[PDB]
């Protein structure tokens, strides 16, 4: 739209936009730069700052082929802690962006999908750069999600508690252990197996358990 | 079905509750009325109540001074009279309206006098109308009772206690210059009965608690 | 466009996550077995002590 | 407000005829009105409602006839039982009640001669004040009948009042009482009393009288 | 010559990098001209620089060249029906954009390029020119001038080999025609290469049910005509003959059902061979299988055809897999609701056996919550192992609910500031939700109606409801016909079937009333009521506090709520007054709703809607006047207005206002009123019944992406409404509302947006059968739930 | 909105006009409802003022010369079955031997109908319908197929004597191979961009030779037209590719005597050493026996609706779909006279022998023609 | 108290006793897939045990079950059978 310049000037223009963060016409800014200036020598910058600004005015889908691009295209570069921490955080904020946490409401009913996503993200990130420093963050997070999907299975093994299925449960069950060990809601989980099997008559079964509790009533 | 309970006589000026009340029917969902005849044929609608007690119609004469209520409970009509004057004095009725259709009246009860007078009650006088032989003596002849002096109305009148049914005429009580009411019953009979029959009037006038049995004899003048 | 005190290096949404509780680890006692230990989940331990949430930026150099 | 007219007031008719008693309104109401039966002693009966509608367990003989203006009833071969007087009503304007003043309905028969009778006072009504002459007309028909007092050959009809019985439910016929009342003072003063009656049954006027110190 | 200084010209993207690594010499070297030689072939092979001058001041190089990339941009013109997004494919297919390849001589192969798109749509009749405004220092915008005339035309297709069958009967089937009817003026005269496959195989499967085995295919040769129009076809086949069943020789494995496995299979003798017949009951076999469920069992048959006769024994060879795969389910699209609100309806579980049908029911039931936008799921193989089987409901949720507002013209104030308001699955929570209400200068009112479906385990639907209509001519509230009231109506559902459910429950209500008007039925009811008021005033006043028992019955055999298509619901409604209150009936309506597709494309589809309604006193009682049913208004029957409808009301001269602005009011003696006014104005009465039957309509001419988002139909409605108690006493000489005689009807169209703002509908209609005096309007809208 | 925004491109109009000798028709005898808006090899023929007519949907017709009075008329359209009544639609023009008259369909049903009465000899089966119409000489009956066959048949009976298949185009494209003869031998070209030479005895392949471009998704020129035939001479045969590449190759072995392959040409009819032909655009030239060297042209009319031309009275003719009808310089192209006569149609073998001229529309049908 | 409308529930993990009369002690793991399938439950807390049980339950009052379970050693060989039904 808004004619041609020298790119360093359009460079010079986004800074601006930048430093007011007015992101539309950052916007408008940076699609004449790249459609107008395919290659370049900042482009680099300008595949950053497009990410940068897909995450304030919430263009997610637009920034997740960014980051692919960027991946494709830049595979090998410095900065990456920055790209990787950005695309799991792109992936946190898409699993969670609900008017719902307005109420003090729980989001541990959907899909842990992108969850996972930036689960794999970040781990692959950290052992790629474990020095950097956008780890921090990242490690709360982490445990955050360990946190979201073990609220989601317990809340999958309640309903089929209420229903009175074992089989499903002791599966899902099992999973969750080999998954983790560390949530109240596994200790909470614990004596739910217990009953399951006890419904069947499991005596052996239902000893082990209650030694484990036992040990681990804590 | 439909009894009535009221006063037999007041002075103009009194208080005074009627109650009436149904027995076969529900007595439940019927609008209830209040209407008098006057002896001398006026009929007058003097109160209306509804099933409920959300609209109650009085009569332009009548105005406020009465009260009509209704009890489902006790299946009663209860009413007031309050500000009694000399013209209330009229036969009462406790009147039903009709289910379903509306507009008009159904059942209506005996109906009960009341007759306000600052006058007292008065014991009646009984006299012997003995029966004019002369006209004939193969004939029938007709022998009756004079109650005078005697308030208020009425007096019930028969002749051995209604063993003797021989065509009795008891003509209404006419109101002499004194206030009092006074009425002659008369029966006719065979001039044969006199010597064969013997001829009592039982006169009771309840106001009074006078029963009275006077007797005429057969003589044939 | 709309961000107050401007989004160069702030957090949107809440820091909860920052807030969050803590983990706890079995001792798992003797002859009962407990299953072993899989998946990606086993968090690569920290070497931390860097900043975080609103303290933690977010720029390209 | 409203005038329930209705004429004639008292009526008569044969056993077997039919009769058109006729009922008038005055605000020409869209046909809403009701007509109740009162017998003598009894308690008022309905008739009709809507104005032209039998109630039930009621014979059909009875109709009912004409709009807001005039209305009319109807009775086919009328028997001896229905004797009682007849009145109107209308329901129109429920706020007020108007009703009929009251058709009373009664019978023809032939011409009736009373069976006159004339009964002194007793002896006992000469002890407190007052001295009762009475003159009984039995059965009677029709209702209209001139009884006038003769003392010592002076007339008088001042002092005597009558009652007349409703026609009987027998015969047919009436009887009326008259009674002259006089001071036992003034009683024991003249000799004869004697009460003449004059009636479309009687074929002259028939005098009967008594005299004192008889009975 | 020995190169003392290069010119490394070369510029947009390159530096003296990739010049002097085109170079072989530095600063001190024996120059050549096989550098010029070797710089041309490899700009040529990378595509930089459309020309190469290496030339020597001396012995000094330069480089002076042209550069094919950047393409500063494109320009699409005359592409009628062609979007730029094909255009871009073809681009992109010939690896053409901004910073790619050049030279003008290329065009030839661009216009090809562009030629054979149209090479392949079917048309052959166009061209294009490319045209260049130059741009300094390299760059171009690429403007194209598409001369599209016309594409060819379908003539006649011949056939031979068709002496049991005319050539056009067996054409009627496919989507080409040689030529179009006249009952169906509009019509496709285009060709299509997947279209006449689909007709091809169309042929072949005719001649398969129709027996012949030796039907085939020879060839098919198409008419190629000089000036761009003449396509006709020439046809090459086998007619064969059919042939006539006679057996079946079934095998394989079978886990012992063979016997039900045989049930399938039961065939009479004289029945013609169909193929067609062999696939359906190959996959009725599969289903059997997925009912005990084996993933992927193998099925074969196998012709064993005796020429001799023209007959067949059918062998077949089957194998079943194994069982009780059932492992675990994901679902996709959750977004909003949660896990629970799924699971609850899938009659499977995991850690099961399968049955393939529990899952098909489960999707049934899903839909016929409503509560989503698409469906789909898959049976995903788990790789562990050939054992078990997981599965995925990858599907989408719709973002529904709905304010209410907003009302067709009227007062300055009494057209705005009514509420009403839908989410039905509250915070995402399956909890459901009608709130409403409306503040007026005449009246005021509040209503809340909420349910729980599952307030346990099993489907138990826990429902509860409200309302205050504070109508007492609000702001006024003396000598007004006033009705406040208030009450509740609280109950619960029952999961009784699959597909029916039972209502039950309770109602306390209290009303309120004053300053009534002299009305006929009114005092009807009234005086059966055993209330004898004057019939003249409005001075007069009566409530009631009462109870009652509800209860109702419902089908629902259907496929969803968002757009159904097939199947039917119907509510049933019944409810009573109780001994000990006050007031004695019933009331009880009935609304069915039928949806019939014709085809299973889901585009021409049938509805009939109704309603059936009546109730009564009891105690030889009548019904207090506002429980009466109603009609009309655009969300039951339109072309008319709502509450319009039935008999109507009558009304007295009036003796009592209380008020005299010019005496603005009717029929009052005040006025000067007598005679009885009769009026127009409606009530609502008894005794309703009400029908619709449409023809779902294909959208004109739409996007598929809303337009599977948008529905449409042509309607005839009527209904009619009427009193048994009605009369002729004193009704006489008044039109008599009696007999369900004065019969309502009108028909048109429906027009069904779906906003993500709530069901928006725009109508238009006309009556027909009109009696007295009864309002309308067509040009309508709407945003109700109506069926 | 979409009916409304057709498109076209367009041709040259008429220019001047010429009636240096002035034209006119002998008569008009038209026919029945016959072709309609289609393509054909078909066209009329006539002998001895024996007059040879029919149409698309299976009238028949033979007619006097002179006036075009019917003789007789008859149908192989039958008045029976349920075949649309058997409707010819064919793909064969007129030929007639003997006492007897040869047409094929796109029926592949094959009439031998004895003269005089046109009733038949018989009808036979064959496989595949003509984009050439059906030759027959020599005792022999000559059939190329739509499905790139030979089929080769009794000129007695219609029986069989043989059937050759041949390579297919890609979308069995239309043209035409019109088949010829020499010395007892089968010549024709070939769709697939060939042309071989056969013996007609039992349809022996004597050789092939491939004429065209080499270029896919670009297949053989549209506007390269028809009369894409044979033409002999003494031991040479000249014909263009369904490019235009013309070639002067061996008559018996089809190796190049010389190749205007670099041309690009329409139709044409050759004469001595003058060759008056249509050119892409649908102008004119004449061209020589050795090299396609312009002997002249005309581009006066151009992207028109013409069939091939002739000679008439020592001027080269032709018409065109819209009744324009154009009688020029067999020297130097120029006009020397125009016709307009109808608007009916054609696109078939106009009739210039026996010093008459005539032609046939669609169902503007025969105008027999003089001047 | 009836209630209404129990819907009809299964688990896995069954198809018959006849496969049960094929088999005894010394087997492998692989040697029961090849005929029983997968054991959709084990010992996950010892060896390797195996537990093959037909659950269902129909509507109103009624329930089935018939249960087995199954020791292997450290080998994965069978060495221990307990099979019973419903209670």
């Amino acid at each position: 739209e808004v004619p041609d310049n020298p790119p360093n000037e359009i460079y010079a223009t986004a800074q601006q936009k930048l430093q007011d963060g007015n992101w539309r016409q950052a916007i408008t800014q940076l699609e004449a730069l790249d459609n107008r200036y395919p290659f370049g020598p900042y482009s680099q910058q300008v595949q950053l700052d497009l990410i940068y600004a897909y995450y304030k005015n919430a263009d997610l889908p637009l920034a997740q082929a960014a980051i692919d691009r960027f991946i494709r295209l830049n595979p090998t570069h410095p900065n990456i802690d920055y790209v990787m921490y950005m695309r799991g955080l792109t992936n946190m904020a898409l699993d969670d962006s609900a008017l719902q946490g307005f109420f003090g409401v729980d989001r541990s009913d959907r899909d842990p999908q992108h969850a996972r996503a930036a689960f794999s993200d970040f781990s692959k990130l950290v052992r790629g750069y474990p020095n950097s420093q956008y780890t921090t963050d990242a490690t709360k997070r982490l445990v955050f999600l360990k946190d979201r999907l073990a609220k989601y299975e317990y809340s999958v093994a309640e309903y089929y508690t209420e229903r009175g299925a074992w089989v499903a449960v002791v599966n899902r069950v099992e999973g969750m252990l080999r998954d983790y060990p560390d949530t109240q809601a596994t200790r909470d989980a614990l004596p739910l197996m217990e009953n399951a099997y006890r419904q069947m008559q499991m005596n052996a079964q239902a000893e082990k358990v209650a030694k484990i509790i036992a040990a681990n009533s804590s | 079905q439909l009894v009535e309970s009221g006063g037999g006589l007041v002075q103009p000026g009194r208080s005074l509750k009627l109650s009436c009340v149904a027995s076969r029917f529900t007595f439940s969902n019927y609008g209830m009325n209040w209407i008098r005849q006057t002896p001398g044929k006026g009929l007058e609608w003097v109160a209306y109540i509804g099933s409920t007690s959300s609209h109650i119609y009085y009569a332009e004469t009548v105005k406020g001074r009465f009260t009509i209520s209704r009890d489902n409970a006790k299946n009663t009509l209860y009413l007031q009279m309050t500000g009694l004057r000399s013209e209330d004095t009229a036969l009462y009725y406790c009147v039903g309206h009709v289910r379903k259709l509306g507009a008009f009246f159904d059942y209506w009860g005996q109906g009960a006098m009341v007759t306000v007078s600052s006058a007292s009650t008065k014991g009646p006088s009984v006299f012997p109308l003995a029966p004019s032989s002369k006209s004939t003596s193969g004939g029938t002849a007709a022998l009756g009772c004079l109650v005078k002096d005697y308030f208020p109305e009425p007096v019930t009148v028969s002749w051995n206690s209604g063993a003797l049914t021989s065509g009795v005429h008891t003509f209404p009580a006419v109101l002499q210059s004194s206030g009092l009411y006074s009425l002659s019953s008369v029966v006719t009979v065979p001039s044969s009965s006199l010597g064969t029959q013997t001829y009592i009037c039982n006169v009771n006038h309840k106001p009074s608690n006078t029963k009275v049995d006077k007797k005429v004899e057969p003589k044939s003048c | 466009c709309s961000s107050d005190s401007r989004y160069k290096r702030q957090v949107s949404g809440d820091e909860a996550y920052l807030e969050a509780a803590p983990l706890a680890e079995l001792h798992a006692p003797a002859g009962m077995i407990l299953p072993v230990t899989s998946g990606d989940y086993a968090i690569p331990v920290t070497n931390g002590s860097g900043a975080v949430g609103k303290a933690l930026d977010i720029r390209p150099p | 407000d409203i005038q329930m007219t209705q004429s004639p007031a008292s009526l008569s008719a044969s056993l077997g005829e039919t009769v058109t008693i006729e009922c008038r309104a005055s605000e020409d109401i869209h046909s809403r009105l009701a007509w109740y039966q009162q017998k003598p002693g009894k308690s008022p009966q309905l008739l009709i409602y809507n104005a032209n509608s039998l109630h039930t367990g009621v014979p059909s003989r009875f109709s009912g006839s004409g709009s807001g203006t005039q209305f009319s009833l109807k009775i086919n071969s009328l028997q001896s039982e229905d004797v009682a007087s007849y009145f109107c009503l209308q329901y129109y304007n429920y706020p007020p009640y108007t009703f009929g003043a009251g058709a009373k309905l009664e019978l023809r028969r032939t011409v009736a001669a009373p069976s006159v009778f004339i009964f002194p006072p007793s002896d006992e009504q000469l002890k407190s004040g007052t001295a009762s002459v009475v003159c009984l007309l039995n059965n009677f028909y029709p209702r209209e009948a001139k009884v006038q007092w003769k003392v010592d050959n002076a007339l008088q009809s001042g002092n005597s009042q009558e009652s007349v019985t409703e026609q009987d439910s027998k015969d047919s016929t009436y009887s009326l009482s008259s009674t002259l009342t006089l001071s036992k003072a003034d009683y024991e003063k003249h000799k004869v009393y004697a009460c003449e009656v004059t009636h479309q049954g009687l074929s002259s006027p028939v005098t009967k009288s008594f005299n004192r110190g008889e009975c | 010559f020995v190169v003392k200084d290069i010119h490394f010209e070369g510029l947009q993207r390159v530096a003296v990098g990739a010049a002097l690594l085109s170079m072989p010499v530095r600063t001190g070297d024996t120059v050549n001209d096989e550098d010029i030689s070797n710089t041309i072939r490899a700009l040529f092979a990378t595509g930089n620089f459309e020309d190469v001058r290496v030339l020597r001041d001396g012995d000094t190089l330069l480089v002076q060249v042209k550069e094919r990339p950047t393409i500063a941009s494109i320009t699409f013109s005359g592409n009628k029906s062609v979007k730029d997004d094909m255009l871009k494919q073809n681009l992109e297919a010939s690896g053409v954009r901004v910073g790619e390849s050049l030279d003008r001589t290329t065009i030839a192969d661009i216009e090809k390029g562009l030629e054979d798109f149209y090479y392949s749509v079917g048309k052959y009749s166009a061209s294009v020119k490319a045209v260049v405004t130059p741009l300094p220092r390299n760059r171009v915008d690429l403007k194209l001038v598409f001369q599209e005339g016309v594409s060819a035309e379908i003539q006649q297709i011949n056939i031979v080999g068709n002496h049991a069958f005319t050539t056009d009967e067996l054409i009627s089937h496919f989507q080409l025609r040689d030529e179009v009817p006249w009952w169906n003026v509009v019509g496709d005269r285009k060709y299509q290469k997947q279209k006449l496959a689909g007709d091809l195989e169309t042929l072949r499967s005719y001649y398969l049910d129709r027996g012949y085995a030796r039907f085939n295919i020879d060839s098919t040769q198409v008419s190629l005509t000089p000036d761009k129009k003449g396509i006709y076809v020439t046809v090459n086949i086998t007619e064969g003959d059919q042939y006539k069943l006679s057996g079946v020789e079934v095998s394989g494995n079978l886990a012992g059902h063979s016997a039900e496995i045989e049930q399938l299979t039961k065939i009479e003798p004289g029945e013609l061979y169909n193929g067609t017949k062999v696939t359906k009951m190959e996959d009725d076999i599969k289903k059997l299988l997925g009912r005990y469920g084996y993933a992927y069992p193998r099925v074969q048959s196998m012709p064993e055809i005796n020429d001799a006769d023209k007959t067949v024994k059918l062998r077949v060879n089957v194998d079943a897999g194994n069982r009780f795969y059932v492992r675990k389910i994901r679902f996709e699209g959750n977004d909003t609701s949660k896990d629970a609100v799924l699971r609850r309806e899938m009659r499977q579980m995991e850690g099961a056996w399968l049955g393939s049908d529990l899952v098909d029911q489960g999707k049934e039931r899903l839909n016929r919550l409503g509560f989503f936008e698409t469906v789909d799921t898959d049976t995903q193989r788990v790789p562990g192992s050939p054992d078990q089987v997981d599965v995925v409901y990858k599907v989408k949720e719709r973002n529904t609910g709905s304010f209410n507002f907003g009302i067709g013209y009227g007062t300055e104030s009494g057209v705005s500031f009514q509420a009403g308001v839908q989410q039905d699955n509250w915070l995402g929570t399956g909890y459901a939700v009608g709130i409403n209400g409306t503040k007026n200068d005449y009246q005021t009112y509040a209503e809340l109606s909420v349910t729980n479906p599952y307030f346990t385990v099993d489907g138990v639907s826990l429902g509860g409801r409200l309302f205050y209509n504070d109508f007492q001519a609000d702001d006024a509230d003396l000598s007004d016909y006033t009705n406040k009231s208030y009450g509740t109506d609280v109950t619960l559902g029952f999961p009784i079937n699959e597909y029916n459910s039972l209502r039950a429950g309770l109602g306390y209500v209290h009303n309120s009333l004053s300053n009534m008007q002299p009305q006929v039925a009114m005092w009807r009811y009234l005086y059966s009521m055993g209330e004898h008021p004057s019939t003249s005033d409005q001075d007069n006043s009566f409530k009631t506090d009462d109870f009652t028992f509800n209860y109702g019955w419902t089908y629902n055999k259907l496929d969803r709520g968002y757009f159904p298509t097939d199947g039917s619901r119907v509510n049933l409604t019944g409810k009573v007054t109780i001994p000990g209150s006050d007031n004695e009936y019933y009331k009880v309506t009935l609304d069915t709703a039928t949806y019939v597709p014709i085809d299973d494309d889901h585009k021409w589809v049938v509805l009939g809607r109704t309603r059936w309604g009546y109730g009564d006193g009891l105690g030889g009682k009548e019904m207090p006047f506002y429980e009466n049913f109603y009609a009309g208004g655009s969300s039951t029957v339109r072309g008319f207005q709502s509450n319009t409808i039935g008999p109507k009301a009558v009304y007295f001269p009036h003796q009592a206002s209380n008020y005299d602005p010019d005496y603005d009011y009717e029929c009052a003696t005040q006025d000067g009123a007598k005679d009885l006014c009769k009026s127009d104005d409606a009530v609502g009465g008894n005794a309703m019944a009400v029908a619709s039957l449409e023809f779902i309509t294909p959208t004109p001419f739409i996007s598929d992406k809303y337009a599977n988002s948008v529905r449409t139909s042509f309607f005839w409605d009527m209904g009619t409404v009427w009193d048994t108690n009605w009369d002729s006493s004193q009704y006489s000489g008044y039109p008599d509302y009696s007999d369900p005689s004065n019969i309502r009807m009108s028909a048109g169209i429906a027009l069904q947006w779906m906003s993500p703002l709530g069901p928006l509908v725009f109508s238009y209609a006309q009556p027909f059968k009109k009696y007295d005096g009864d309002k309308a309007e067509q040009f309508q809208f709407n945003i109700g739930k109506t069926w | 909105l979409f009916n409304s925004e057709e498109d076209v491109v367009k041709m040259s109009p008429l220019p001047t006009v010429e009636n240096q000798f002035t034209p006119t028709t002998a008569w008009s005898t038209s026919v029945g409802s016959g072709i309609g808006n289609f393509y054909s090899n078909l066209h009329p023929a006539l002998a001895d003022n024996v007059v040879y007519a029919a149409d698309r949907a299976g009238l028949v017709k033979a007619l006097n010369a002179d006036d075009g009075k019917e003789i007789w008329s008859v149908s192989l359209a039958e008045k029976d079955g349920w075949f649309s009544k058997e409707p010819a639609l064919l793909s064969g023009g007129v030929t007639v031997s003997g006492g007897h008259v040869y047409i094929g369909s796109e029926k592949a049903q094959v009439y031998a109908l004895n003269t005089s009465d046109g009733t038949v000899a018989w009808q036979t089966k064959v496989a595949g319908e003509a984009l050439s119409r059906p030759v027959v000489s020599d005792g022999l009956v000559l059939i190329h197929t739509s499905n790139g066959q030979l089929q080769a048949l009794n000129e007695a009976d219609g029986a069989v004597k043989w059937t050759v298949n041949l390579d297919m185009p890609s979308l069995s494209l239309r043209g035409e191979s019109a088949p010829t003869t020499a010395f007892g031998a089968a010549v024709v070209g070939g769709d697939n961009g060939r042309v071989s030479a056969v013996l007609m005895e039992q349809g022996q392949m004597i050789w092939q030779q491939r004429i065209s471009q080499a270029t896919g998704s670009t297949e053989i020129d549209r506007l390269s037209d028809v009369d894409t035939t044979p033409v002999v001479v003494n031991g040479v045969v000249f014909a263009l590719a369904y490019n235009g590449n013309l070639t002067a190759l061996d008559l018996r072995s089809g190796q190049i005597m010389w190749k205007r392959e670099l041309g690009s040409v329409n139709d044409f009819i050759v004469d001595g050493n003058r060759i008056y032909l249509v050119d892409q655009n649908d102008r004119v030239m004449a061209l020589t026996i050795d090299g396609g060297v312009t002997l002249w042209t005309q581009s006066d009319l151009l992207h028109r609706l013409l069939t091939s031309p002739v000679l008439y009275n020592g001027n080269l003719v032709v018409g065109d779909s819209e009744g324009y009808l154009h009688w020029i310089n067999v020297e130097d192209g120029r006009f020397v006279a125009q016709q307009k006569v109808d608007s009916s149609g054609f696109q078939t073998e106009p009739v210039a022998a026996d010093g008459k001229l005539l032609i046939q529309a669609k169902d503007g049908t025969v105008y027999s023609i003089t001047r | 108290e009836r209630v209404v409308y129990r819907p009809d529930i299964n688990q896995g993990n069954y198809l018959t006793a006849n496969d049960v009369s094929k088999i005894r002690v010394g087997m492998t793991q692989q040697q029961v897939a090849y005929a029983l399938g997968t054991p959709l439950m084990s010992d996950p807390f010892g060896t390797n045990t195996w537990f093959y049980v037909f659950r269902q339950q129909p509507g109103h009052e009624g329930v089935t079950q018939q249960t087995l379970t199954l020791t292997f050693n450290s080998s994965g060989v069978l060495t221990n059978i307990d099979n019973k039904p419903a209670l």
